[PDB]
């Protein structure tokens, strides 16, 4: 609040409004929200995830896609705008293609949704992109709730999910997003 | 001009023992100016020349 | 930047700040309301006319927020700024960002020191630039001439009151104007002879 | 960094710095020293309180140092500061690297010319720092009135030595007072009237 | 790059630049013609003498030109600079890009309102150097006391003017010199009784 | 032109010679320059390239080589320079060698010269790397005189030719390839 | 020394008023401060000085 | 108070004709105000009020 | 050494403790120490290497192990602490791992050790990969001494070994294989 801490000095403030510099955007920055707290969420494009870390693992090595390179994600969903949200998201976080074990995802053929899994788990050959993961996951969402404990095995899934109109309109996760994004391209 | 904004400012700058001597030097300077402006008969000049043999 | 819209800010205004705040954004890379002016200008420029959003925001500052959040330091989640405003002059400082630490905005009395050194700042921020806009216009030299004017003047009334002596006199003896004397006291016409008598100076008469 | 401690400095002491030496190192991004206290205090405040390292030093700076000795010139290894110290007053200049080329501090006689011209800037920035701090307390305009008070003052014991004349004489003729004259010493009253003669301008009685 | 060999401009001529305009290219990381002079002293340097060509150029400003030609706004082809030069004293200011748009030099009636403040610039930074190395060189202190003394010297002239009364006396009576009178009218001795007359101050005789 | 603006000051200008820039240096720099518009051309060690964009396909995938490494390329022409301009233009471009599509080049023994072809078709899912390859191109030459429209084939050959010594020399462009031309060997 | 730059450069200055008012009160102070050394008696001194009892 | 510190740095200082100036300047300034107000009678009348008809 | 300059002006240094702050740091920060010439080490965790060239050839690719993933380390060595500072060496060095030369290593079964294997040499086609890491060295190591000739055979060979606790501790490298080691995951 405004108040004289002077003659005629006058402590004064200034806010800035989020919805108004996401409602005008030459683009769709992506959106990155946390509801509560072990609830978060993306929005880019058409496609809204809900990322959990759960113990279950509803996802196995030797009945889904095993995902090492980004075009194998063709057998992931019929949306290419889901495709495309998880690959960035991936990459924001901290995925390398090449040098980081690969993640499973579920067949598109099965009429059991799109879902993808991460092992972020803490333990043994998985400690360094465990550690990577929690790097990028907390760049991207501040005050991040994170769960992985130590040892025990923690795995993501990320499955759409309809966007929480009363979740808050975070920036600063947009702009970590896009900066460790790289090359994204984001529709007009 | 200036001296406007500069009067309404006065007593934020009445703090420094500086700022007062200066305006206590100037004070002093403007009196000490009329008076002795007063003694060397410019006033005196003055009014003789608007009283220019109009009166006695 | 230098001015802002009311879509803008969270209440609908038409608040727009001053020249010098603003330009202070070219020089500091180390101001979170610096670069959300840069990003909301790039905005609204490229609404309709006409690695930008992440080369628009300093990524050192931001990285230093993420730490300083990490930390469990106060830090800056790029939403409200506050500045302190000379209300008659209109004059104001770079609009500083309010702090956050556990997920709420720090209370007045925390930065109280913080914003008390700013308005100081501010008072001696416009003392000096008025100081700098009459050094960038009256020349020094002329000033210096003025100084020594006055000095010299003020030596020559002093030499008027006291008066120079003109000329030698002798004690007890008249004037010997207008025949001059010389050292002894007395010149070659012969009137004065060199009589070695001592003399004191005096003034016109 | 604006104290060190003993762990921190070969011969351990405890050798504390300046106020303005090290908010220099703020703007600046060009300084070792200034990055081997951003290290240090890194070091010191997580030690058990609380890219962190890459983020603390200038790799520009780290490059160029590398480049500088790729080069085979006087480079800098971080290792030991000089800096130019008023024992007086405390003032200090901000610590520049001793060089070193070819696996060797580099003598005395070399940077003599760096040395001499800090003790230079840190005399002249003394000044100008008092100059400074008198600027932003005492208004320019205050400065202006007591300096235009003093000349007026001054030239008003000039007209006080010298005296305005006041009435309007004639040659030869004696004080009308009172009674004015005009331009050509006359009157209405006919007591001395438009006798067309000169005039003697001389001071009050 | 404080000088200029011929094969570095397009007239075979050789020009070189003033330390103090260059000066503020080690600050200065948003101009080209700094760019320019690093590359071409790495160039002229290292022809036989002795990601350096990456690290002298700013990839910032490379990045900024590049954004400006996507929009169709000048841009800096980083091939011609003009600058403001004092032709008398030699001094002139850091030279600016020619800005081109539709690959084509802007015509000097764009950027006059530029040139035009640039030179104003110029000028007031000569006379802002002036002042700066005159505070650098004498103390504020020893300016002080000038000041003061002018000031008591004057106000001392002034009563050496007026005068100061000495002694008391009482109207219509000669001077009681050498005895002297209480604030009543007369002191102890006896020869001035204590009659309370009003005594009025007179000046030494 | 030089003029004066005040009483003591004029306004003056300064220029660099750029022949005088990249004949005198050390190393041996890229040259990126147009004639006209789109009649791109590029000159690094002695290979000189004419990078042409038209609607047919010199090259076909059934055919020819298949280029998804760089060590791939020992079978596109013997001049090892050829090779080495090929490619750190590509690098320049933006080209990822693990997560962009391949791209063809003519068989070292087939005596039809030197030519690669590159995909930058703005076409279904080709979209993301034509952007990039759009982006790159924009970085690389000043004023790009782009032809590969929306939806439509474009793909761009590029051959050997005689460097035209009519050709504007720029450095704007150099100096671009160079920043993202990363860990560039540049011939002495 | 600076006199001579400041003797070239005065055109430039003299466009603000207290430039003006520095040079007015310049003059004024060196012409007054002559009328009244020479009221003093100075040069009379300097005069009388030169001519030590060779004229009269 | 910066008298103090002044004093210790006036042999830094005596390295400039300005400096030089300015301190012969002030000494001379108060030499003639001391001689002047003696001459006025200021010291005589705070004599005379020390002894305020306790003498003669 | 102090001296006094001006009137009341004095020389004066400040030396900063090396052996302090790598103690006193939270991290285990890796150490390079360049004793004698010739003669590198490093060390980083509880692994200790002695780098060291030469002609010879103590690993033949068709006999050992060909490491062209980070994960091919894991027939190198027991010690998982080796592993991870062999792949952070290499790392800093500026060792693509797809776009570079295999490089060797002995396995883990056979008992002779763990020695691992660079081709350095600037000879035919390893011309940019041997100056590559000669950059890598030279700002890893201050004032490094390069042994590897132009057109001359120059292999590395990395083996176990004590550390010297004679050698200097040096700052300068560790925050160069820090700048260089991208996302490494310093041990606590
Ligand atoms: C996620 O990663 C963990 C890594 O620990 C996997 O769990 C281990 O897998 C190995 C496979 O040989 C077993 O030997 C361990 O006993 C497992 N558990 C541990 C060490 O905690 C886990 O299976 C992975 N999950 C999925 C779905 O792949
Ligand atoms: C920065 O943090 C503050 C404090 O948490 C957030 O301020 C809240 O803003 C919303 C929306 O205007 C208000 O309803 C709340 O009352 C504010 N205060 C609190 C304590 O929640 C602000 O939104 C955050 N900014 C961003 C971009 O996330
Ligand atoms: C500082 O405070 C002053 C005084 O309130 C503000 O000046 C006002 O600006 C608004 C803009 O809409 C005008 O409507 C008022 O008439 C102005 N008042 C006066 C007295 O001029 C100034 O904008 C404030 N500075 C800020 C908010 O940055
Ligand atoms: C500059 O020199 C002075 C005088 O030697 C130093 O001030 C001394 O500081 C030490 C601690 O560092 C105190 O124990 C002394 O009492 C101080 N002396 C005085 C006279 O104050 C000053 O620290 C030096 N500046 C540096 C080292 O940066
Ligand atoms: C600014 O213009 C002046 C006047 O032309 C230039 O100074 C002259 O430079 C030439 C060439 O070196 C000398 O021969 C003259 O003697 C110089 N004159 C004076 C008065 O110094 C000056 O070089 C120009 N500054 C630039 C081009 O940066
Ligand atoms: C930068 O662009 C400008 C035009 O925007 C070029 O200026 C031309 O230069 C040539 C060569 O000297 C002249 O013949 C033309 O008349 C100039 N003007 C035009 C075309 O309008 C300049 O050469 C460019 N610089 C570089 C390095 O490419
Ligand atoms: C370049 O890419 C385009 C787009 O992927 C290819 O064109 C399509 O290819 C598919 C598969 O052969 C056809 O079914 C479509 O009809 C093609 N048309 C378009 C415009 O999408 C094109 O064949 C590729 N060219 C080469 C040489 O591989
Ligand atoms: C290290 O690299 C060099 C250069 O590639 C290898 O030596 C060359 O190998 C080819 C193929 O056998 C021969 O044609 C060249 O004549 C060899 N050059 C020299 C100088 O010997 C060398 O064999 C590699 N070493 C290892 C351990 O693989
Ligand atoms: C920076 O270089 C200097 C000069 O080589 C090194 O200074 C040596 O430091 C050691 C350890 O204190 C002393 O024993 C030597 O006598 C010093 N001088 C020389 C000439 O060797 C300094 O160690 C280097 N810094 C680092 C971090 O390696
Ligand atoms: C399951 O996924 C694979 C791709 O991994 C695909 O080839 C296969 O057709 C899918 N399953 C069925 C039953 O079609
Ligand atoms: C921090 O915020 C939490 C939110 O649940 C609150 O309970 C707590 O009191 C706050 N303070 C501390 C010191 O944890
Ligand atoms: C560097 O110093 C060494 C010390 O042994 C000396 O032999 C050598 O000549 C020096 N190199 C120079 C001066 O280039
Ligand atoms: C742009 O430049 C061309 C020459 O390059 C010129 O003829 C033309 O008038 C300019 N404007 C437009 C709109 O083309
Ligand atoms: C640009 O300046 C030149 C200067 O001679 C002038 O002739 C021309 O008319 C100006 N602009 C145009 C293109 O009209
Ligand atoms: C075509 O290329 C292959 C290698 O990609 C090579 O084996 C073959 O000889 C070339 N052409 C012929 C003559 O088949
Ligand atoms: C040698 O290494 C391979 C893996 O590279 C492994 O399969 C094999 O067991 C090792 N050798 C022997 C003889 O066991
Ligand atoms: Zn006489
Ligand atoms: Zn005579
Ligand atoms: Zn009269
Ligand atoms: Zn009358
Ligand atoms: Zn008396």
């Amino acid at each position: 609040e405004a108040f004289k801490i002077g003659l005629h000095t006058e402590f004064q403030t200034v806010s800035f409004s989020m919805v108004g510099l996401f409602s005008n955007n030459p683009h769709d920055l992506p959106l990155l929200c946390t509801l509560n707290k072990s609830h978060l969420y993306i929005k880019g494009g058409n496609a809204s995830f809900k990322i959990s870390f759960d113990d279950i693992a509803v996802l196995l090595p030797e009945y889904d896609v095993i995902i090492q390179h980004p075009a194998d994600m063709s057998w992931c969903s019929k949306s290419d705008d889901q495709i495309w949200l998880s690959q960035w998201f991936m990459n924001a976080v901290g995925h390398d293609w090449y040098l980081d074990p690969p993640f499973l995802c579920r067949n598109r053929t099965k009429t059991e949704g799109f879902i993808f899994q991460v092992n972020t788990s803490k333990t043994g050959i998985n400690e360094n992109y465990a550690k990577k993961f929690k790097t990028g996951m907390h760049h991207l969402y501040r005050e991040y709730p994170d769960s992985c404990l130590d040892g025990k095995l923690c795995l993501m899934k990320a499955q759409p999910t309809s966007w929480p109109l009363q979740c808050p309109l975070d920036h600063v996760n947009t702009l970590h997003f896009l900066t460790r994004g790289k090359n994204i391209q984001l529709p007009r | 001009g200036q001296f406007i904004s500069f009067m309404q400012e006065i007593p934020t700058f009445l703090q420094e023992a500086l700022n007062i001597a200066l305006v206590a030097v100037s004070l002093i300077a403007i009196i000490a100016g009329v008076v002795n402006l007063y003694k060397s008969g410019l006033f005196q000049f003055f009014v003789f020349l608007a009283l220019a043999g109009r009166s006695c | 930047g230098y001015c802002l819209e009311e879509w803008m800010l969270v209440a609908a205004k038409m608040k727009c700040f001053g020249n010098t705040a603003v330009a202070k954004c070219n020089l500091n890379h180390d101001s979170e309301f610096c670069d959300m002016l840069r990003l909301f200008d790039y905005n609204k420029n490229a609404i309709k006319t006409l690695q930008t959003i992440n080369a628009l925001i300093s990524d050192n500052l931001l990285m230093k927020n993420k730490i300083r959040e990490l930390m469990s330091v106060p830090y800056c989640n790029y939403t409200k700024f506050w500045y302190v405003n000379h209300t008659l002059s209109g004059q104001h400082s770079l609009p500083r960002c309010w702090l956050i630490k556990n997920n709420s905005y720090l209370n007045i009395s925390d930065f109280r020191n913080d914003w008390i050194l700013e308005s100081d700042f501010l008072i001696s921020e416009m003392l000096s630039k008025e100081y700098s806009d009459r050094q960038g216009k009256t020349p020094l030299t002329l000033v210096d001439i003025c100084f020594w004017s006055t000095v010299f003047f003020t030596a020559s009334l002093f030499l008027h009151l006291v008066g120079i002596p003109t000329h030698r006199h002798i004690r007890g003896e008249a004037c010997p104007l207008p025949h001059r004397l010389n050292s002894l006291g007395g010149c070659r016409c012969g009137k004065y002879p060199n009589l070695k008598k001592p003399t004191v100076w005096r003034r016109g008469h």
